[PDB]
């Protein structure tokens, strides 16, 4: 019956992960507005004829 | 979450991340009714032992009213970051965020709009203890021979209600819900726009997506004319039509 | 209805059911007319008939 | 607790047919609008009525 409040009271609990990863972020959207142009030194040059 | 990328200058700042808890204890709750031995066997009539069902049905419905009471006061009590769950003054890293709006002037009833897509949807409850009853129909028992007699029918249920992140719900906007314009679409979609303009504790965006909108019986045209009607009064698109799903309810007010 | 439930302090609090009753009498009703024994006796074209 | 009550039928007089008729029974308003009140309550017109 009688305890110490600070080791029943406390361990008197149980741990659940339900709130982890609850809400989400914003989508990927660069997608529908950039293409992807892979580099392989330390600028890129680009040039185009008229 | 993870520190925002940064531009590589000189050394690295070295951050921390920000482990968050919540805490909420289980409630003990009974409803108990006392009645007479010479009551319930004079009753010839027969329209005195509902008293099961009625039990029955009381406790099935408790969490209906625990539910709905959260709900209301949602505006006193605490979530997690420490302030009330519908309040104005929510915190950021160095800023402040409101999820409740008022008027000063002309505030009655409260629509609520909640994204419930999410994995953990609003003002959750939490199940310890299923419903458990119990009677005094034997000459055996104490409260039998207590008096004439006791013959209780009582209730045993352990249960509280909880809540969640207290950014994703704006359930606090009692300015207005319908007019000619500036209350059927004004005050809506700037509850709708406010919440997909939430930022999230590092400066990303929530990614809020509200589908219930939740009002009293008072406000259900209101809340029907704001969404459900695809016309308009000039003739026109209602903008909001289907924008979300309104569920009315006499739970709360 | 059953009372609602109640935090548990302490002691159980011993509640209380009400019932209602409604109650209404009959009422008696009439439609009386009256007609003239020769007047009907002696119709021939059947004006009186479907009294 | 709440009581669940449901609203079904809508009894008027015979002068008053029309405005019922109106209020529920016409879908389109004043300029193609659509009416919120539109099959949700039955009317019922009898002349057993004022």
């Amino acid at each position: 019956a009688i305890i110490t409040p600070a080791l029943i009271s406390a361990l008197k609990t149980s741990f659940q992960k339900h709130f982890q990863d609850a809400l989400a972020t914003a989508p990927s959207t660069y997608l529908q507005v950039a293409t992807v142009i892979p580099s392989t030194t330390a600028s890129n040059t680009y040039g185009w004829l008229g | 979450q993870f520190p925002k990328l940064r531009e590589w200058i000189g050394q690295r700042v070295i951050k921390d991340m920000a482990a968050q808890g919540y805490q909420i204890t289980n409630k003990l709750f009974e409803s108990t009714v006392g009645v007479k031995r010479t009551d319930i066997e004079d009753d010839n009539l027969g329209v005195y032992g509902p008293l099961m069902q009625e039990m029955g049905r009381a406790a099935g419905a408790h969490p209906d009213e625990l539910v709905f009471a959260l709900l209301k006061a949602g505006n006193a009590n605490l979530c997690y970051d420490g302030q009330n769950f519908f309040d104005t003054d929510h915190p950021v890293y160095p800023n402040v965020d409101g999820t409740g709006t008022a008027t000063t002037v002309s505030n009655l009833f409260a629509p609520a709009a909640d994204p419930g897509a999410a994995w953990y949807l609003l003002d959750t409850s939490r199940s310890l203890k299923p419903l458990i009853y119990q009677e005094r129909m034997k000459p055996s028992f104490t409260s039998m021979t207590k008096e004439d007699d006791e013959q209780v029918f009582m209730a045993d249920e352990y249960r509280y209600g909880v809540r969640s992140r207290c950014n994703v719900g704006f359930g606090f906007w009692q300015l207005a819900a319908m007019s000619t314009e500036e209350l059927n679409q004004v005050n809506f979609e700037k509850v709708y726009d406010a919440m997909r303009n939430q930022k999230a504790d590092g400066g990303r965006p929530l990614d809020i997506r509200p589908n219930l909108l939740v009002v009293p019986t008072t406000l259900r045209s209101k809340a029907k004319e704001v969404v459900g009607v695809q016309r308009l009064a000039n003739g026109a698109d209602n903008p909001n039509f289907e924008l979300v799903q309104v569920l009315d309810t006499a739970w709360l007010n």
